[PDB]
RNA sequence: CGGUCCGGCCGGGAACUCAAAGGAGACUGCCAGUGAUAAACUGGAGGAAGGUGGGGAUGACGUCAAGUCAUCAUGGCCCUUACGACCAGGGCUACACACGUGCUACAAUGGCGCAUACAAAGAGAAGCGACCUCGCGAGAGCAAGCGGACCUCAUAAAGUGCGUCGUAGUCCGGAUUGGAGUCUGCAACUCGACUCCAUGAAGUCGGAAUCGCUAGUAAUCGUGGAUCAGAAUGCCACGGUG
């Protein structure tokens, strides 16, 4: 992929874990439904203050080692050809050729 | 009481383990009830291999995951110390379960 | 096809009478690998014209069966727009799957009140050689002898 | 629909121009990149230039659009003619 | 039996009888019958006239014919009053949920 | 100490005994009437008890589990031909003969890939 | 075998169904005929098996300046106040069409209402998620168990039982459209899906010319899994019937 393609990977999610604190304790007023409207409506609101890239859901899976979007294994956290070639080399254990 | 799980890779490196774990247990208490092994696991992935526009070079990855485990044979305190040894060889998970 | 010669597969026992031409009819009939629904058919088909009748019930499917076997066909073993035709007498083997062949097709022309009452006037009046399948044979009878220059 | 429970969901600094608008003075049409933003009856009757990708299309906002996004009253491509209309 | 401006046989069941009548359908077709004490079972023959009048009653209590047809013009004309994006898209008759246009949707266009 | 006979026909795994007991039936905890649905069936599972004269001869305490309809009951044929085999020793001829020995080893072939099925290939762009 | 809360319930029983390791086992081995005194072929006593028992992986020398310099690397060429770097809103999903690959179907082999069995393979840790209660509903509060032969996803459908629909603008097809919501997501108007009510487009077996399949194969029914906050009628595999 891109250098800063790659870069906005780790940008993401630096400010994704730091603000994991906030936004769980924050949406949980709002999935408590016994509480009142005008904390609901500031709840809402306060969650739109933060930097939009700091949700684990605005955030891609490229591969480690070269950077792919389309193309993915998350057991093995590299793209398809990265996959196929440390299988072939050997440096994934127990992975040999299926045939049933 | 107490019980042993081991998963492995390949069967070749968990049945020698076995076999240590029960001659361990030997020589220290007896009455074993032998390894019991349990259903496999075979994980599969369909890769496919062209890096661009071919969809029929598809290749078929298999994990295979063997599980065995060892229950009590006799629930001392020196039984625990022949079994709180260091680890196995790489390869080999050993899981402790007691209750 | 080309070097190897085929034998035959053995058919299913038939459990309510035996009869493997009941079996191959049956086997014919069915679609879409549905056979429970298919068989029910068949025998409520089988019961109500055997009853129509009156004679017994294979002794009857046997004989309006052998009235509506064919005997010889047309092929044309020729590549191109202009085509010559000629008449091949078929094997008893083919022949029974032809004519059941030919039954079921026929059957699926009536709007009557159920597939069983489809099946069982294009069965019965076979015995007296009428209804689809017999008039289909008597025309395939007569294309052999339309044109019988090549044979 | 988005669910009841969290309510209309409109832009952080759409609630300070729409106070600004009516508190007080307004001439100037209220511009905004947001299009997600909920109508409501406090913003009647003030200009609205929503952005649509090209420029800011102006919208006279009234009473019949409430329960509707901001964005609907703004076409995201040009049509003119497919026939070639010249 | 004239139920709410229409007309229905006497050689179908209730259900469908009641489903014949513009904006009963399958649901309400039931509901009416269960709160008139009748079974969705009978047919238009064997109706008394106290059962067809509860009937009629039941399906006037919610929306109705031509009625209710000019209740859902009003409402799709009030899209394009709006004038969004919805209402556009209704004026150009093409689609009103955003399908795929483009390719294939001969649904609400056709030739002559 | 009754010794039985095994029988699978496609994933289904049957066990049935074999006692003096003059025909009583029951297929795991059930009975014909139960395990039910066509007719084949019900003849399929009898025909080595209805080859000669072993219909209500020896009881039937069979439990099948596994596959489908036909799967069972071509478990359950096998195995109550294995069982009569071991028990007589002279009917295996007959069995043969009939076809019954012979474990159906055809199962369900696995999914190719690029094909919808295993063997049916996507239909060609019209070329 | 004993008791029962009749349930594998647990004491107990390690034969079995099964679990996963090592072997035996099908090797033209034999018996006849055929053939050139061979190779090899045809039939059969035996076997779960017969000529590769049934499937998968394994794809030579090489051809197509075949496809990727946008997975990645790499020789020149191009920009360094811009083809480089950051952010907001739109577009890849689009007004007259054509083509390709699939799905729903066309109906009485069928949909409908109420009981009722038969599978396998896989997933699960800020994830699968039992039970109770509100729900006509997607679901909501409560949540135990589960790093998983234990607990869930997940009473499989076809079928089978009974009525009902009688060849019909059909109780057929659920495409379009209006009203109000349920879950995940800072946020579904452009742009997901599920749920209710109603509306009920076509169609009524398809012209030339065509596609795959020779046995548990073609058809027909359901389910799991991959990336995934959500999004399959696609892809990849299990099975039921056949």
């Amino acid at each position: 992929a891109k250098q800063s393609m790659k870069a906005r990977e780790v940008k993401r999610v630096a400010l994704a874990d730091k603000y994991f604190a906030k936004r769980a304790e924050l949406k949980a007023i709002i999935s408590d439904v016994n509480a009142s409207d005008e904390d609901r409506w500031n709840a809402v609101l306060k969650l739109q203050t933060l930097p939009r890239d700091s949700s684990p859901s605005r955030q891609r899976n490229r591969c480690r080692q070269t950077g792919r979007p389309h193309g993915f294994l998350r057991k093995f956290g590299l793209s398809r050809i990265k996959v196929r070639e440390a299988a072939m080399r050997g440096e994934i254990p127990g992975l040999k050729k299926a045939s049933w | 009481r107490i019980r042993i799980r081991l998963k492995a890779f390949d069967h070749r490196l968990i049945d020698q383990a076995t076999a240590e774990i029960v001659e361990t247990a030997k020589r220290t208490g007896a009455q074993v009830r032998g390894p019991i092994p349990l259903p496999t696991r075979k994980e599969r992935f369909t890769v496919l291999i062209s890096p661009h526009v071919n969809k029929d070079a598809r290749d078929q990855y298999e994990i295979r995951t063997h599980l065995r485990l060892v229950d009590i044979v006799e629930p001392t305190e020196k039984t625990v110390d022949a079994l709180m040894r260091l680890d196995l060889a790489a390869g080999v998970d050993v899981q402790i379960s007691l209750g | 096809p080309r070097r190897r010669v085929i034998g035959q597969r053995k058919i299913l026992p038939d459990p309510k009478f035996g009869s493997e031409l009941l079996a191959k009819f049956v086997n014919i009939l069915m679609v879409d690998g549905k056979k429970s629904t298919a068989e029910s058919i068949v025998y409520s088909a089988l019961e109500t014209l055997a009853q129509r009748s009156g004679k017994s019930e294979l002794e009857a499917f046997e004989v309006a069966l052998e009235n509506v076997r064919p005997t010889v066909e047309v092929k044309s073993r020729r590549v191109g727009g202009s085509t010559y035709q000629v008449p091949v007498e078929v094997r008893p083997v083919r022949r029974n799957a032809l004519a059941m062949r030919w039954i079921v097709e026929a059957a699926r022309k009536r709007g009557d009140k159920s597939m069983a009452l489809r099946l069982a006037n294009e069965l019965s009046d076979a015995a007296e050689n009428k209804g689809t399948a017999v008039k289909k044979r008597e025309d395939v009878h007569r294309m052999a002898e339309a044109n019988k220059a090549f044979a | 629909p988005r669910s009841l429970k969290k309510g209309p969901f409109i832009d952080l600094h759409l609630l300070k121009k729409v106070e600004k608008a009516v508190e007080s003075g307004d001439k100037k049409p209220l511009r905004t990149w947001s299009r997600r933003s909920t109508i409501f009856p406090n913003m009647i009757g003030l200009t609205i230039a929503v952005h649509n990708g090209r420029q800011h299309v102006p919208v006279f906002v009234t009473d019949e659009m409430v329960g509707h996004k901001l964005g609907e009253f703004a076409p995201t491509r040009t049509y003119r003619g497919h026939a070639a209309d010249k | 039996a004239r139920i709410a401006g229409i007309n229905i046989p006497d050689h179908k069941h209730a259900v469908i009888a009641l489903t014949s009548i513009y904006g009963v359908g399958k649901t309400r077709s039931k509901a009416i019958l269960a709160a008139a004490g009748i079974a969705e079972d009978v047919k238009i023959s064997e109706l008394s006239e106290g059962q067809i009048d509860t009937l009629r009653d039941e399906v006037a209590k919610f929306v109705v014919e031509g009625d209710l047809r000019r209740e859902i013009s009003m409402s799709i004309k009030r899209l394009m009053d709006l004038g969004c994006y919805r209402g556009l898209r209704h004026r150009r008759g093409l689609p009103v949920r955003g399908q795929r246009t483009k390719t294939n949707a001969r649904t609400r266009k056709g030739p002559r | 100490n009754q010794y039985y006979g095994t029988g699978r026909r496609k994933s289904s795994a049957a066990r049935v005994f074999i006692k003096p007991g003059n025909g009583k039936i029951v297929i795991n905890q059930r009975s014909l009437e139960q395990y039910f649905g066509r007719e084949t069936a019900r003849m399929v599972v009898r025909q080595p008890l209805e080859l000669v004269d072993m219909v209500e001869k020896l009881d039937l305490y069979i439990t099948v589990k596994g596959g489908g309809i036909s799967g069972q009951a071509g478990a359950i044929r096998h195995g109550i031909t294995r069982a009569l085999m071991e028990y007589d020793e002279s009917l295996r001829s007959e069995l043969r003969k009939a076809g019954f020995v012979t474990r159906d080893a055809r199962q369900v072939e696995r999914k190719k890939v690029g094909l919808r099925k295993a063997r049916r290939r996507p239909q060609f762009s019209k070329r």
